[PDB]
DNA sequence: CTGGAGAATCCCGGTGCCGAGGCCGCTCAATTGGTCGTAGACAGCTCTAGCACCGCTTAAACGCACGTACGCGCTGTCCCCCGCGTTTTAACCGCCAAGGGGATTACTCCCTAGTCTCCAGGCACGTGTCAGATATATACATCCTGT
DNA sequence: ACAGGATGTATATATCTGACACGTGCCTGGAGACTAGGGAGTAATCCCCTTGGCGGTTAAAACGCGGGGGACAGCGCGTACGTGCGTTTAAGCGGTGCTAGAGCTGTCTACGACCAATTGAGCGGCCTCGGCACCGGGATTCTCCAG
């Protein structure tokens, strides 16, 4: 078969992604878990799926920033794997 | 019968679909341990802002959350969105 | 400052416990400083909701937004308690 | 005989301070009815949350007078009032005394 | 009798009255300086200017005319005093500038 | 919005030049975004100074304190030239 | 008058014991001037920032007050000097 | 007379136990006041106001350098180092 | 570590759509021109506290001498996630179909600002006293030094 | 690692002072009651678009088959910061000296709120087409198995 090298992939994307700008979590399951979590609190709850898309572009791009955040954590931590207590520190700084 | 009856849509946020997420973020390598992690503090995060979305949709009497909630819901833990 | 109304709380809570003066600042910035918050919370969630009054649904909505939970809820039984006793006298 | 709003919805703290705060503090065109009481008791009951504890604080160094000190640790010690209040400065108030488990021997 | 708009009367066309009524109904004072629509609508102008020539001179950078919001990202987050004031507010379509650390990079 | 004042302003800059309309809505959350918070740091400079009006003083010290450096100085220059035009004008 | 050296009035014992009392377990040397450079900057910003409310309001004496609401500016209230 | 180390802990405890001020009034006084000669003429000071910029300076740095030190003992050392502060600098902007 | 081979995207050439931009009514938001009450700069003078001055001790900052104790690189280990194609479903995409509920008008209540008066709760400000500052000696806690 | 000596720090006890607590003089901010104007809820309606249904294609998730690579620990070197005590300084202690300028009171002027009337710029909807997505293929660009 053929195959590329490890961590060019992730280059390949990052540059690609960051030239574009979609959401990349699924449409439809994402949706259906804002409509799932929110199924607790209001009877006959109806959701626009342009808001919940809204709703992707500001959550994904707060996970990108604070993965970000996140990154410069690692790499000042001189780590280049960033691990769940790193978005730990991340998130009590923050609060 | 293809009902959707509640049960493990945070299953959703997929292991490559995190992946490419964070290569959009930059991160270069990725643990285990984070995908689940980012699963359950996205969880959190949209708990608290959604949540007061909520209240403010319960002021408001209404069924259908607009895209106005979720900017004053964003604006009310500072994180005010552009475009909408 | 609160002085006074700090210290009749105090003396509800403590009869036999006093309080230096500077703290009691500290509990007037702080009193003054939580309320610029409800208060300005309060005026986002009028103005962004279209109206132009603020009551105790309003800052009903400004305490569920700034208070977690628990503390939250027994600030709905105090409004609850209070407001009854007021529309009673 | 006239009587305080306060003391007629049974309350300590003034309504009429904080009323008169919201009225003249430009936030709305009108101000409900139910709003400075409900204020004021929040106000009156995050007060005895935070006298409590520092009447505890006060206890636990054997004084009967309230410093800064006592403030300090008592909105501090409240994980949900700490963390409410994270970014606030108290002078004289010193901090908590908490060492990370590592720093300890 | 004729008029000139009060916009005009500095050269600009930002609407002095929007943000002037705007001011009014924001609840913010008692009364309103003759000098705060104007003036502040003459600054609010001026960076709008900035930010827009900007994203303009972006957008031509890959020879396309219409301005899309990748180009407002990489236009206001490359200039520093805007980044610093704008530094808690992300753009939807946007995406984040280019950064990648020297240790990252191959 | 802002629509056609980015309209305007794009074409005194770039005659030839097109703007989607996530753009515009984008600009019209900065523009409305902004100043709310240029008109309330002007309205907390008038609660800390006892000032009950928002004049030119306060629009200059809110630039002063939110802006840095060269863009709030040549904002005032600006902004101060064209309220002397206004003087004229 | 000139005033000259008050960078050293912010002294070094000073920065320990703050740091003692910050949780630090042990100092670097160069802890101490990144202390004054990067001090020294964020508090230019904040007294700045107080200079130029005195400058709008046509006084020419700062008050603690003055203080209380340059810090609340950056979002850094401070209990126990009025307010 | 004590080994390396043990005086920093009780500092530590000291000073996490007490409130007071840690910087000469007067000096910093003078560094308030040599900093402001170049804005307006003529200036005056409090003395109180000038204790409240050593509150705030002191209590800012202690807090600073808690978050600091959770950066410092997250990254698994001991020794806090310039580059901390400079992570504290940009995440809070 | 440089390099030719291969794939992806850009670019160069070729094709058409629809959203963007220009057109066309339609108000209403921006303008002027007054009027009225009042916010605030200013005039005059002050008295809190700000400037400015004096002298020795030692608190506090600083310097010197000593030892110990800290970051960090390297090499190595290993485990676990990267890489990729294939299979599979309902996501996606394209389409049919109802009516929930958002948004509006249509009414009317009822809700809160605003004022004047009034007065007692509360403010400023003095004064005594006991909590605490101070004094003084000590057991307990803690480190260390030998064991 | 193991424990008592020795010193710091809290503790016991005792006394002395000033800030804390309480008293008085005085008033002004809050409450009553009523007016007065007008914000927002409510009822019922219309109809956008979400929901609810089918159906085709395949995007994309999940799984299987390698194997490269990064967090992490040990370890060893080497460097540098704290502690101590004594010296030195100027702040501290405390004490001095008079009025600058901050704060108040009394002017007087000017301006923004507001209303009504005006009106042309801006608003919403409705076309119309070429920028750009799409398309296909070569140049460039970016990556990758080999000398």
């Amino acid at each position: 078969p053929h195959r590329y090298r490890p961590g060019t992939v992730a280059l390949r994307e990052i540059r690609r992604y960051q030239k574009s700008t979609e959401l990349l979590i699924r449409k439809l399951p994402f949706q259906r878990l804002v409509r799932e979590i929110a199924q607790d609190f209001k009877t006959d709850l109806r959701f626009q799926s342009s808001a919940v898309m809204a709703l992707q572009e500001a959550s994904e791009a707060y996970l990108v920033a604070l993965f970000e955040d996140t990154n410069l954590c690692a790499i000042h931590a001189k780590r280049v794997t960033i691990m769940p207590k790193d978005i730990q520190l991340a998130r009590r700084i923050r609060g | 019968r293809h009902r959707k009856v509640l049960r493990d849509n945070i299953q959703g946020i997929t292991k490559p679909a995190i992946r490419r997420l964070a290569r959009r973020g930059g991160v270069k390598r990725i643990s285990g341990l984070i995908y689940e992690e980012t699963r359950g503090v996205l969880k959190v995060f949209l708990e608290n802002v959604i949540r007061d979305a909520v209240t403010y949709t319960e002021h408001a009497k209404r069924k259908t959350v607009t895209a106005m909630d979720v900017v004053y819901a964003l604006k009310r833990q500072g994180r005010t969105l552009y475009g909408f | 400052s609160y002085a006074i109304y700090v210290y009749k709380v105090l003396k509800q809570v403590h009869p036999d416990t006093g309080i230096s003066s500077k703290a009691m600042s500290i509990m007037n910035s702080f009193v003054n400083d939580v309320f610029e918050r409800i208060a300005g919370e309060a005026s986002r969630l009028a103005h962004y909701n279209k109206r132009s009054t603020i009551t105790s649904r309003e800052i009903q909505t400004a305490v569920r937004l700034l208070l977690p939970g628990e503390l939250a809820k027994h600030a709905v039984s105090e409004g609850t308690k209070a407001v009854t006793k007021y529309t009673s006298a | 005989k006239a009587k305080t709003r306060s003391s007629r919805a049974g309350l300590q703290f003034p309504v009429g301070r904080v009323h008169r705060l919201l009225r003249k503090g430009n936030y709305a065109e009108r101000v409900g009815a139910g709003a400075p009481v409900y204020l004021a008791a929040v106000l009156e009951y995050l007060t005895a949350e935070i006298l409590e504890l520092a009447g505890n604080a006060a206890r636990d160094n054997k004084k009967t007078r309230i410093i800064p000190r006592h403030l300090q640790l008592a909105v501090r010690n409240d994980e949900e009032l700490n963390k409410l209040l994270g970014r606030v400065t108290i002078a004289q108030g010193g901090v908590l005394p908490n060492i990370q488990s590592v720093l300890l021997p």
